[PDB]
């Protein structure tokens, strides 16, 4: 209907994340909702988050569709009105809009202490947290090299290369068949995630896993920079047990937790450990 | 009650565990109408050191109806609380049904959740609705703790078995069978394949009801199980007990099929339940582990028996290991009835509750 | 697991003196994040005990139940309905007839019709009108009394069950009828009940206030 709509004019901020977006349409449906119970919103915003991820095929968007459902059980399990328990949620919403659209500095200021002066840096695709991280860094007088790969389903290399000229930072773009070439001369890698499963692992562009690797056998350090709202309870065995709807050449792929080091994230700097404990206190 | 001794020479370095025989047996030096222990406390004893009652589970819930039974005949005498004389008298029972046969994980977790019970009972409220509603506790715990749970992981790993699957399971879990049964009744169309092992051989227990059930299994001993892995898809293993360090205490022969099962790039399921989650680690099957009976390592080979008389050889010493360890980084994922989740949530779960 | 979340639980409470009377279902106050999938109806929740969840949008509630699933949610009260929404034929009719009791039509002292007014169930009904009214706004203090409608031509102790099994008597009655598939969605299936009976009243209408308005239509 017009949900659609809504969802791709609020992807008018290039820096505004798919699943931000997603998540305040949801909020935006919610107080223009005209029920009168909560079976009913439950039931329409289920079936506006599938409308949702049946626009956009990210998993970021299912983590926030699962994220403001368990947030709407939870704030109907206290005060049980719908009229005062809808007045909650609203200003709930709010609050988790104002406080998750400002994460990435967060992430960049707790995250940018891991560069040193005169390191190597390597990265996969253009995402906005590792370019926040580099900023953020490079902010601090900090001195060093940038080594990105092109990601040939779609050339997101070059633009990252773009974005970090126009902070006069030494960047050089490799092939995605290059990786292992370049990975004695880093030192080392930096990489964003599209959702993180339950596990450790993450869910990223179908160039990483095999970066994963080649810098496992090296000993070089792997570092996943990424939200709070991506944490999706999700258990891939291996690369056949991603579902389909994720990957539609494949277009994502998933790397296991103990190639990983450590997480930023809003909430910190984390190992993989303690994503699953923060999605079991969740009870999601 | 006398203490029972080892029979035979145990190895250098398991001289910490005891080592009891099949044969050997403590009601010979009791009354027949027990005076110093419970007539269902010695049934439940001589069930266990005969082998009657192996299965985890099983004997948890025997030990919980013997228990359930005792404290049902059981009145308080004079001068005395229920709360400090039910847990100083089932002290000795306890002792005796580990001399017996070392106690599990699972009956560990069941006498502390009932010791935490019975100290938890008032003291002004009567006895005759103390004892039933200790009672009612043990039921509810056995209904919410076994069959829920069990339930819980077989609907919790029926989304993760495909059609056209090869599984692989190892030994006798009720909880696995219970699991590929009801993946077979909702629809799932795949094949097992059976490993087993020397000396229980305990797989035929699973391999016949797969058979009764209609699902095409497979049967090979385990040091073959590199030659079936190839074509194997996932591998379900029973555990025992999950450790807090994240080992998984099973089988003594888990550890060697989950390290195999690497090298092929096969995952590694493991089925447990929160109640049998432990706060102790072990980083080994050399600190603490179980000494069966020697004896059932002689196997009829031909006409004669190599091993017949293996203890007239001072420097022969038989070794017959019942548990195992698997690290962490072995296994891929759990399932409980909170879900699946990784190998290292399960100090998580040990806080969590 | 965001999917198994409960809000109310239907107690089915399934008492044998006489099924299509008196069988009941009230909802409890329960979360308790339920181990079943729910779907949601109208404002009803049903745990999926014997059915699974289905996915996707279809046509109708056949597409999904031939399958051995149910959608999540589906009906009016749904603003993205996993059914096609349609309208239907004898609402005004039925939404009339919601001013007579049923000793109304016994006190008639004819048989012919008061068996029209017993597909449903069997036994002389006629609450479908007072359920498809105008007045009757379908939210809160309403799911039990259409639960207990649903149970009692559900012949089955699984709510889901007996939805599909309520549905597919109506797809038999539009088929005896020579009615069309198409025009019998799963949308709403008490209207189409009401449509149904109040045809098969118009029918039988011939071989007899009330017949003024049973002949008002032709």
């Amino acid at each position: 209907e017009l949900i659609e709509y809504f969802k791709s004019q609020m992807k008018e901020d290039p820096d505004m994340a798919s699943a931000v977006a997603a998540i305040r349409t949801l909020l935006e449906f919610l107080k223009r909702d005209k029920g009168e119970t909560i079976q009913g919103l439950r039931a329409n915003l289920t079936s506006a988050i599938e409308t949702l991820c049946g626009v956009d095929s990210s998993v970021a968007v299912s983590s926030g569709g699962e994220l403001f459902l368990r947030f709407i059980s939870l704030a109907s399990l206290e005060y049980s009105d719908y009229s005062k328990c809808k007045k909650i949620m609203i200003e709930r919403g709010e609050l988790f809009l104002r406080r998750i659209s400002l994460s990435r500095n967060k992430i960049a200021d707790l995250c940018h202490t891991f560069i040193k002066d005169g390191a190597t840096i390597l990265t996969h695709a253009y995402s906005r947290v590792v370019l926040r991280v580099l900023e953020a860094a490079v902010a601090a007088k900090k001195r060093f090299s940038v080594y990105v790969t092109e990601s040939q389903p779609d050339l997101s290399g070059k633009k990252m290369a773009k974005a970090l000229c126009h902070l006069n930072v030494p960047v050089t773009v490799v092939l995605d068949a290059a990786v292992g070439y370049i990975m004695e001369k880093a030192d080392l890698v930096i990489v964003g995630a599209e959702g993180v499963v339950e596990n450790g692992g993450i869910i990223n562009k179908i160039g990483t896993n095999q970066m994963a690797v080649c810098a496992k056998a090296q000993n070089k350090p792997f570092y996943v920079v990424a939200e709070s709202f991506k944490f999706v309870r999700l258990f891939p065995l291996n690369q056949q047990d991603v579902p389909d709807k994720f990957k539609y050449h494949p277009w994502v792929d998933y790397t296991a937790p103990s190639l990983i080091t450590l997480l930023f994230t809003d909430l910190g700097v984390l190992t993989p450990s303690a994503v699953s404990d923060e999605l079991i206190k969740l009870y999601l | 009650v006398p203490t029972r001794k080892d029979y035979g020479s145990k190895v250098s370095l398991f001289s910490h565990l005891p080592q009891y025989s099949r044969q050997n047996s403590l009601t010979q030096f009791m009354s027949i109408p027990s005076s110093v222990i419970h007539p269902a406390m010695v049934r439940l004893g001589l069930q266990y050191s005969q082998g009657l009652v192996s299965g985890s589970n099983a004997r948890c819930i025997a030990l919980l109806r013997a228990l359930q039974q005792v404290i049902q005949d059981y009145t308080t005498p004079p001068n005395e609380e229920l709360s400090r004389d039910l847990v100083n008298k089932l002290k000795p029972y306890m002792s005796f049904l580990t001399q017996c046969r070392p106690l599990s994980a699972s009956m560990h977790n069941a006498i502390k959740f009932l010791n935490k019970e019975i100290t938890s009972v008032g003291s002004s409220k009567r006895e005759e609705e103390a004892k039933s509603e200790l009672r009612a506790a043990i039921d509810r715990y056995v209904q919410e703790k076994i069959v829920l749970a069990a339930q819980a992981i077989s609907r919790f790993a029926y989304q993760k078995i495909s059609n056209g699957d090869v599984i692989l399971v190892y030994g006798c879990s009720s909880l696995v069978s219970r699991i590929l049964q009801e993946a077979w009744t909702e629809g799932r169309r795949f094949r097992v394949v059976v490993v087993d092992s020397r000396p229980w051989l305990e797989g035929r227990h699973t391999l016949r009801s797969l058979v009764h059930a209609g699902v095409p299994a497979s049967y090979l001993l385990i040091p073959a199980a590199s030659y079936v892995l190839p074509e194997v898809s996932k591998v379900l293993l029973g555990a025992h007990a999950l450790l807090a360090n994240g080992s998984v205490m099973s089988r003594v022969g888990t550890a060697q099929l989950a390290l195999v099962a690497r090298a092929h790039n096969v995952p590694v399921l493991v089925c447990c339940e929160t109640y049998k989650f432990c706060e102790r680690v072990q980083t080994d099957a050399f600190v603490s582990n179980e000494l069966d009976d020697p004896d059932d390592l002689q196997c009829k080979r031909g006409e004669h028996v190599a091993l017949a008389n293996w203890q007239n050889h001072a420097s022969l010493r038989l070794l017959n290991l019942v548990y195992d360890v698997t690290p962490p980084e072995l296994v891929d994922l759990v399932i409980t009835e909170l879900g699946m989740i990784p190998c290292s949530s399960v100090p998580v779960v040990l806080r969590v509750k | 697991m965001n999917s198994q979340y409960m809000f109310d639980y239907p107690a089915i409470n399934i008492d044998v003196r006489c099924h299509r009377l008196l069988s009941s279902v009230s909802y409890v106050a329960y979360n308790k994040f339920h181990t079943h999938d729910v779907s949601t109806y109208e404002h009803c929740e049903i745990p999926l005990e014997k059915l699974r969840l289905g996915f996707g949008r279809r046509n109708s509630l056949a597409d999904f139940y031939s399958l051995g699933e149910l959608p999540a949610s589906w009906g009016p009260a749904c603003y993205f309905s996993s059914v096609k929404p349609m309208m239907y034929t004898f609402q005004g009719m039925a939404s009339d007839l919601s001013r007579f009791d049923l000793t109304s039509f016994s006190r008639k002292g004819l048989p012919n019709v008061l068996k029209a007014l017993s597909w449903p169930l069997g036994i002389p009904d006629c609450e479908i009108f007072s359920i498809c009214s105008d007045r009757f706004v379908r939210g809160l203090q309403t799911r039990d009394q259409l639960m207990s409608y649903i149970l009692r031509m559900g012949d089955s102790h699984s709510l889901d069950e007996c939805i599909v099994q309520a549905h597919k008597k109506i797809l038999q009655e539009a088929r005896r009828l020579g009615l069309s598939d198409e025009h019998y969605n799963g949308y709403d299936l008490f209207r189409e009940i009401g449509s149904l009976v109040c045809l098969r009243l118009i029918n039988a209408e011939p071989f007899d206030d009330v017949r003024t308005v049973i002949r008002s239509y032709r």
